[PDB]
RNA sequence: AAGACCAGGCU
């Protein structure tokens, strides 16, 4: 009927006025290209070639137009119609006409999207504002959208058969619009929480934090290879921190002809303690772990997520607020191109041996399990024997299960903090939780020591046969064991009953991100 | 003749039963073929085993609005044949009644 | 199908390895003494001997659909 | 249970349950219910004894099976209900041996704990040493993974089948892989895979490929697609026949070649088709004619591989065209390993600008190793070191999953032995400038799988097309 | 279907020149050399033998693109020696040192066969 | 008597011994015949 | 025809009365891989609606155990209600009790 | 036109209009000869 | 201010591999001779393909990927001839191709191997290396396989069927005196076989004034060059590679003067 | 043509 017609998603309304399908747009699969700038987005010839761009024909550019007019739509750069003062359009694409591939002011050229020219790029789930931002083409071979990688947390997007839409502006009116308004550069920091969207990530982020380290020391040759992967170096070599026995650059030294302008900031490294703001070494910290940048120069301190990141007062906000959105787009760009160029010689890995921990730290965790172990024990024979006082407020089931936990995750806690004290300086996994790339405490614990206690429904796992949780269980059995903690770590392997309660939990986490999707999105469309 | 049924491969109505591996490449078969699927029309069709609650077994349950407390239910069946998948409920009435 | 020309990774030809591998095996080498009699040193020439399945074989036992 | 075991007038599928507490006893006989064969322990002692093993190892020309088991009362078949009465024993030297007790009164014994997976997530070496997210990625990505399906593919006559050139079966197994018949239709390559930060193309999820590995038939594969025509007479004079159209004598026209075309509008198999190209020349009487004729899919670029003429129910005649294309790895494939890490190509080096051992070898495969540290998937590791002692070994690695006869240390003093670093690490140099790298680079075999989704298949442009009829709106799709 | 062609890693074509030279208006006696088709295996050379050159006082190359094959040098010496002239002299040395490691290998193959 | 130690190899003949009789489709196989 | 169309389209009913008929069966057979084809030829479904937003029939329950592959389900709206069948399980075809 | 048959190989002499059954064996199923017109590929 | 003065040692020299030692040179001309050795050296490889009547169980181009695989034994002619996009004629001719001939049906009932042997070209210096042999495609009694083949000239850059070389295996400072790599653990690493120091010590001690000084060597060939041949041509390619740039750029200073 | 069902992918 009309009624179902006009009604639903789909219907008249919503499905053809609110939004509709469009002209002039591409999609295809994103790959990263470190090369790029934060503004440039890569492009297949193929899409390029098929995508236009209607051109008005002035004396300025009426030979380049004739030129791409005779090139036409065989050859990669010219024009496929042109379109009269009349609106009669004429096809340049099956046959050669060359009586009607006259020019004259006024004319529209619709030429094939070239080098330069400003397109809107977007993901779909598209939650805010900086998932649709106007980017600058750049031409490649293949047949993948490229771009630069601190533009993926902005799009919330990672290279695992991920596409992205690609919409092309057909008027200047709304080219100056997207280029004066949504522009990348011009996105980096958000109303939302007045912090910087785009940040250094992956690679970049741990070769910053070891490249800053106090004993890195460059030789002559890797000093003018990365200068020469400089864009706003003004071509001076700055003197060497050593001088005679040979010169020696630092990282420290040439990470401040990265930093734009005079710039002054003061922040702290992750792995920074309390101790030495207390006492003396205030200004002159043994760790290295205080930031100072005075003057656009980095004087002490190791760089981190605190410093590079999305966060306020971060150095990359500071710039940006200083410098302006031009400023810090080359400042971005800068830090990508010369640390990953000389992270290609340091070099970056993960293996077994990273977590592979020592055997007294693995006897001092099986220590603590048999003593968390024994102490459940304890607390389930008080309570057998009717010991037990309950907590106010508290059923005896609940306080029960508050020991417990309470023991467990106690447990877990003091045989991470055992673990992550035995990494040593040269472990890949503390080098990238402390950056703050990628992984976390918790995750060197659990792939180190203990995989912990395994919840359904933010309880302990339940009893889903009569009074038992498994056929390999006794009846009645609150141990710790039969109630979903595994004892294991990964690097250990899990026991058949351990693996089957971790499966349990992980498929809590599934369901709930597939649940929760649809009211979020609902809420989101309410408020707006 | 009242109609044709089709008929799941290698089953023991199959013409492909009890053949050699000689004989199924002879008839242009895979040996490491399973079977287990019907061909209909030339493509090739997989029945999914139906999940469905247990029948002729008293089961309670407890419904949260309901004007009952307790609702026992036998969904029953006579032994699939002649099947009108007939179901009584057996309900407690609520005391908060007012 | 087939066992490759080359190895992947490195380049020497392992195609014509393959019947002698097969017929050592078969004459009661085990699978590591059979490739250091081949001359097959580093681990990405071994892999490709070790890994290998032969389809051809069964691809050979249909009858071909021409004369 | 004596006259189920003796199998005498019950049969072994019939399920018995006795609810002590409640007083009842429920027999079920009827269809539907799920079960599995469980081990039968009396006292403390299994029922399967020596002779029985014997006897199975003497399977052949001893018409002695798993019926014969059955019926001498070693093995039941439980249901899931009657589990609840069952005291399950996980495996019979570890649980059924005395110590400071547990439990005293087990009646079964599971046959082996990993018979607890399914197919699609037995193929995973080491999946108790994975996330259970992973594990599930795994299993859903493993039915998209490319190989040989059946052996008798050139027969079949299949839209969207694909064929991968060299399967290898994996240098690390699972004990349940024999039964699954992986070897015989392997859906993967075992690859010399090295973590490591490289140039930045295979940051987030990305995977460098070796160029010059490609070209050696690396990840090859064979896409066939499949047409189906038909002749039918709908009106009374209103027919369709198969013949090849002159230039301008039917209605509808199109300026795509019709000179391939054979005396019966069929395009012969072995003639090179493009985009637009006619390979049915189907004609319909116009009551003058009017061109029905099928075009192949835009871009398809694909051969004419096999044409068949028959006649379908009504005795019409059918035609089916199967056209192949080859298609070689590009930066936007998806690829992806036994562990849910999964990735699209970022970018392919020749074998002079990849990272080089001592010994020659370059890596066919660079995977960021910020893919690690918070999706845990230490199995790749364990595999990835497995595989590396399994080819210098000449033997197939185990990797059957909750087997205790198998741990780190073992393998790397295994791998120790054969002189290398015993966790895996290895010394590389510089690809662009030969000199070493400062870090150990952890390298190694691994095997990886070749997905469905390509960006050949995936990759769109619009600009003036074709307009839905009642919106004069865009088309869809 | 965007494959390029095989041999843009290797060929020019018409309108291409093989070195084009810009000069650097950043700090005087520097000057910016592209070469056009060619990657590390040649860059890497002249820049190590150009900083052996004592009068040369930068010496650096890089690929702008891996996915492009084409090379930029930038030389700056001291200020009474042209660039120009420290790329023609470490171009010659090059030379130089390839020759004599060519015949001194060929003595060694034939030293080696005839024992 | 007793299976040693021998277990790996005796579970494995057993698994081996089933689906080398049953296979994996038996569902399908016996539900229609029945 | 009614075996044929039921088989064919997968509503599994009277064509008629299609709209009461429940639809999903007899998907076509998967031949993308070997072990996709044995997953989808040994695969379970719930007849639980999809849209039903009610976590508790999706979570994986203690008594699949040795039963239905904890790992293996479709990502999605269908999480925990496609489920495929363990190595050794066997589903009973049913017998008279007489 | 000649069809090669689906069962037994032989080829069939055959034309527009005549149903398909084969000469020598009465089968359904017949296969078009890959032509006599050269495709040329690379060995890349 | 000059050029080095480099020396060769050759420890091993068979016919399929080459060990020698490079003493006095810079790092960056060993990374080029040994970046040389793979993809700058020329060689003859199959190239077109042209299939007649191929009904075995491979497809067209898989046949044809396998054919451009097989090496070719190129010791003599290459010098002779040109690149195919320098030759003068329109068309293949004995300056710039090489044909290639195969002919092989299986009458018989037991299966029959075609081999790179059943490979027959125009002339005789050119045969497939394999004369155990390479095996091609297996033919059931009743299938056939005829085409034709030209071989071209290239190299490594272009397809990896042009790579004239096995594996190279490159070396330098053995013993970690340089500190170009840091070991966590110096004692859980195997020792180089061109290892100087004592079974009881792990690394060298620590050289400030060091550079790097011998390169280590061992190019193993895949039988269309002999390795002796293929350092040769790979210096010679280098060599003028360099001479071609001092050529093109006297002319680019000359047009700015 | 259009409609329907199903399966899969990225969050
Ligand atoms: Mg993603
Ligand atoms: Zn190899
Ligand atoms: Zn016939
Ligand atoms: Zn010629």
């Amino acid at each position: 009927s009309l009624k179902q017609r006009l009604k639903g998603k789909e219907g008249r309304v919503r499905g053809n006025l609110m939004g509709k399908r469009v002209d002039f747009s591409a999609r295809t699969v994103i790959t990263p290209d470190p090369n790029l700038s934060i503004d440039q987005v890569g492009v297949p010839r193929s899409i390029a070639a098929n995508m236009t761009f209607a051109e008005i024909v002035t004396p300025f550019n009426i030979d380049r137009l004739q030129e791409l007019v005779r090139r036409g739509n065989s050859q990669y750069p010219g024009a496929k119609y042109i379109i009269r003062d009349n609106g009669d359009r004429i096809d340049l694409r099956f046959h050669p006409k060359p009586s009607d591939l006259h020019l004259q002011t006024g004319y529209k050229v619709e030429r094939h999207m070239c080098d330069g020219d400003i397109v809107i790029f977007n993901r779909q789930p598209t939650l805010h504002k900086m998932s649709m931002m106007g980017h600058r083409v750049r031409i490649l071979p293949w047949s993948t959208f490229r771009l630069n990688l601190s533009v993926t947390t902005p799009y919330n997007a990672d290279f695992d058969g991920d596409e992205m839409n690609l919409h092309l502006p057909q008027s200047l009116e709304t080219r100056a619009e997207i280029q004066e308004l949504a522009m990348v550069p011009r996105m980096i920091v958000t109303p939302q929480s007045n912090r910087p969207v785009m940040g250094i990530v992956q690679d970049t982020l741990t070769a910053v934090r070891k490249f800053t380290k106090r004993d890195v020391f460059l030789e002559r040759g890797e000093v003018m290879n990365l200068l020469m992967f400089l864009s706003t170096w003004d071509g001076k070599v700055p003197q060497p921190a050593i001088l005679k026995p040979r010169p020696l650059w630092t990282g420290k030294q040439i990470f401040s002809l990265i930093i734009p302008g005079h710039i002054n900031c003061i922040r702290t490294h992750s792995t920074h303690p309390d101790d030495e703001d207390s006492g003396p070494y205030k200004h002159i910290s043994p760790g290295d772990t205080k930031v100072v940048v005075e003057n656009g120069e980095l004087i002490m301190g190791i760089l981190c997520k605190k410093s590079l990141g999305t966060s306020a007062g971060s150095l990359v906000h500071i710039s940006y607020l200083e410098m302006g959105h031009d400023i810090t787009r080359l400042f971005y760009s800068n830090i990508q191109t010369v640390i990953n160029n000389w992270l290609l010689i340091e070099g970056h890995t993960i293996g077994i041996g990273d977590s592979i921990a020592d055997s007294k730290t693995y006897q001092d965790i099986q220590n603590t399990i048999k003593k968390a172990k024994q102490d459940v024990i304890e607390v389930i024979e008080k309570a057998h024997n009717n010991e037990l006082e309950p907590t106010p407020g508290n059923t005896l089931r609940q306080t029960f299960e508050n020991q417990v936990n309470r023991i467990l995750n106690d447990a877990r806690d003091k045989t991470g903090s055992s673990a992550q004290k035995s990494l040593s300086e040269y472990n890949n996994f503390k080098s990238m939780v402390v950056s703050g790339a990628k992984g976390s405490k918790i995750n060197i614990s659990q792939v180190i020591a203990v995989v912990g206690q395994q919840n359904v429904e933010g309880k302990r796992i339940p009893f889903g046969f009569k009074h038992r949780t498994l056929p390999h269980f006794i009846k009645d059995d609150y141990g710790p064991e039969s109630r979903g903690f595994v004892e294991n770590s990964y690097l250990a392997g899990l026991t058949p009953t351990e693996f089957f309660f971790h499966a349990m939990g992980g498929r809590e986490g599934l369901i709930d991100t597939a649940v929760k999707t649809a009211e979020t999105g609902y809420i989101q469309r309410r408020l707006i | 003749f009242i109609g044709k049924i089709p008929i799941m491969l290698r089953s023991t109505y199959c013409l492909l039963n009890g053949l050699t591996d000689r004989d199924l490449c002879e008839l242009n078969e895979c040996p490491l073929d399973p079977g287990g699927y019907f061909i209909i029309n030339g493509s090739e069709k997989v029945l999914i085993a139906q999940e469905k609650m247990a029948t002729n077994t008293v089961y309670v349950f407890a419904k949260k609005d309901s004007k009952y407390a307790y609702t026992g239910e036998c969904r029953s069946c006579l032994e699939n044949s002649s099947r009108p998948t007939s179901t009584i409920w057996v309900s407690m009435l609520a005391r908060g009644g007012q | 199908m087939i066992i490759p020309v080359r190895c992947f990774t490195c380049g020497k030809i392992v195609g014509n390895k393959w019947e002698a591998y097969l017929g050592l095996l078969q004459a009661e080498y085990t699978e590591g003494d059979a490739l250091d009699a081949l001359g097959l040193k580093r681990y990405c020439c071994r892999r490709m001997l070790l890994a290998h399945v032969d389809l051809i074989e069964k691809l050979l036992n249909y009858a071909p659909l021409e004369k | 249970r004596k006259l189920r075991r003796q199998m005498d007038i019950i049969v072994s599928e019939v399920s018995m349950i006795r609810d002590i507490r409640e007083r009842e006893i429920r027999i079920y006989t009827d269809a539907g219910r799920i079960c599995r064969p469980l081990l039968i322990v009396e006292k403390q002692k299994l029922l399967l004894k020596k002779r029985h093993i014997d006897q199975l190892k003497e399977r052949e020309y001893n018409n002695y099976s798993w019926q014969d088991l059955v019926a001498s009362g070693v093995v039941e078949y439980i249901d899931t209900l009657e589990e609840e009465t069952v005291m399950l024993a996980m495996t019979p030297d570890d649980l059924q041996e005395k110590e400071v007790a547990y439990c005293s009164t087990y009646t079964h014994c599971e046959i082996h704990p990993s018979m607890i997976l399914g197919v699609c997530a037995s193929i995973i070496p080491f999946p108790d040493h994975n996330q259970s997210p992973r594990n599930t990625y795994q299993s859903a990505m493993g039915k998209q993974a490319m190989g040989v399906y059946i052996t008798n593919f050139h027969v079949r006559m299949d839209t969207l089948a694909h064929v991968l050139y060299y399967p290898q079966k994996p240098l690390v197994t699972t004990r349940s892989m024999e039964y699954l018949r992986f070897r015989e239709l392997p859906a993967g390559i075992n690859s010399i895979v090295a973590i490591a930060s490289y140039t930045g193309y295979n940051q987030e999820d990305s995977v460098i490929m070796n160029r010059s590995a490609v070209d050696r038939g690396f990840f090859r594969s064979v896409f066939y697609r499949s047409y189906k025509e038909q002749e039918s007479k709908k009106g009374f004079d209103q027919e369709e026949v198969f013949e090849k159209p002159t230039r301008e004598t039917c209605q509808g026209m199109r300026h795509a070649i019709y000179d391939k075309l054979d005396d019966d509008g069929l395009i012969a198999p072995g003639v090179r088709v493009s985009g637009d190209d006619v390979i049915i020349g189907k004609t319909v009487t116009l009551p003058t004619k009017r061109d029905c004729s099928t075009f192949l899919r835009t871009s398809e670029t694909g051969i004419v591989d096999q044409v068949m003429v028959t006649l379908n129910q009504e005795g019409y005649k059918f035609c089916k065209i199967r056209v192949r294309s080859v298609r070689i790895p590009q930066i936007g494939d998806k690829f992806a390993s036994r562990h849910g890490q999964k990735g699209t190509c970022g970018i392919q080096y020749r074998q002079e600008d990849m990272p080089f051992t001592c010994e020659g070898i370059t890596p066919d495969i660079i995977i960021n190793p910020h893919a690690i540290p918070s999706r845990m998937t230490i199995g790749h590791l364990i595999e990835c070191l497995q595989g590396k002692v399994s080819a210098n070994k000449g033997e197939i690695g185990d990797a059957t999953p909750f087997n205790d006869a198998v741990n780190v240390q073992k393998i790397s003093n295994l791998l120790s032995d054969y002189g290398y670093h015993l966790r895996g690490n290895e010394v590389l140099y510089n690809g662009f400038t030969g000199r070493k790298i400062t870090s150990q680079i952890f390298i190694g075999p691994t095997y990886y799988q070749r997905l469905k989704h390509m960006v050949d298949d995936k990759i769109h442009s619009r600009a003036r097309g074709p307009i839905q009829i009642l919106n004069r709106q865009p088309m869809e799709g | 279907m965007n494959a390029p062609p095989a041999f843009e890693s290797f060929l020019l074509f018409e309108g291409e020149k093989k070195i084009t030279i810009n000069k650097d208006t950043k700090v005087p006696n520097a000057c910016l050399f592209t070469i056009n088709k060619e990657d590390h295996t040649l860059g890497n050379i002249i820049k190590s033998q150009l900083l052996k050159d004592p009068q040369v006082l930068f010496a650096g190359y890089k690929v702008p693109h891996p996915l492009e094959h084409k090379i930029i040098i930038r030389v700056q010496t001291t200020p009474d020696y042209s660039p120009q002239e420290a790329f023609t002299n470490a171009i010659t040395d090059l030379i130089s040192e390839l020759s004599l490691l060519e015949e001194r290998f060929r003595v060694a193959i034939k030293d080696k066969q005839e024992g | 008597e007793i299976t040693p130690d021998l277990w790996q190899e005796a579970c494995w003949i057993v698994i081996s011994s089933y689906f080398d009789e049953k296979g994996l489709v038996r569902q399908q196989l016996d539900s229609f015949d029945e | 025809d009614g075996l044929k169309y039921s088989l064919a389209t997968g509503n599994w009913g009277d064509q008629k009365k299609a709209h009461q008929a429940r639809a999903g069966v007899s998907q076509v057979l998967n031949r993308l891989t070997f072990a996709s084809t044995l997953s989808h030829l040994r695969r379970l479904n719930s007849p639980i609606g999809r849209d039903g937003k009610l976590a508790k029939p999706r979570q994986l329950h203690n008594t699949l155990w040795g039963m239905v592959c904890p790992a293996e389900t479709p990502e999605g709206h269908a999480v925990g209600l496609v489920k495929n069948l363990a190595l050794m399980a066997y589903i009973s075809v049913g017998s008279q009790p007489s | 036109m000649i069809y090669i048959c689906g069962e037994c190989h032989t080829e069939n002499e055959i034309k527009s209009r005549d149903p398909i059954r084969c000469r020598e064996c009465g089968y359904r199923i017949m296969y078009k000869k890959r032509t006599k017109r050269l495709v040329v590929f690379d060995a890349r | 201010p000059y050029a080095n003065q480099p020396t060769v040692r050759i420890t091993e020299l068979t016919d399929e591999n080459v060990k020698f030692i490079i003493e006095n040179t810079d790092l960056a001309v060993a990374n080029s001779i040994r970046r040389v050795f793979i993809a700058e050296v020329p060689i003859i490889a199959i190239d077109w393909v042209q299939i007649d009547a191929n009904s075995s169980v491979l497809h067209d181009e898989f046949i044809a990927h396998r054919l451009g695989l097989i090496p070719l034994i190129s010791d003599d002619i290459v010098d002779k001839l040109q690149y195919s996009r320098d030759c003068t004629c329109e068309e293949f001719c004995p300056e710039c191709s090489v044909e290639f001939t195969l002919d092989v049906r299986c009458n018989e009932d037991q299966t029959r191997h075609v081999t790179s042997r059943d490979l027959i070209s125009n002339s005789p210096r050119v045969i497939p290396v394999t004369s155990d042999d390479i095996l091609i495609v297996k033919l059931r009694k009743g299938q056939e396989l005829r085409l034709r083949a030209y071989a071209k000239k290239g190299f490594g850059k272009e397809h990896a069927k042009w790579n004239p070389t096995a594996g190279v295996a490159f070396e330098y400072d053995p013993d970690n005196a340089l500190r170009h790599t840091v070991y966590p653990k110096p004692e859980e690493w195997p020792k180089s076989e061109y290892s100087e120091l004592d079974e009881d010590e792990s690394q060298a001690p620590y050289d400030p004034n060091g550079k790097p000084e011998r390169f280590y060597y061992n190019v193993e060939s895949c039988g269309s060059l002999r390795p002796e041949t293929i350092v040769l041509s790979a210096l010679s390619g280098l060599k003028k590679k360099l001479s071609d740039l001092q050529t093109q750029l006297s002319h680019e200073i000359q047009s700015d003067v």
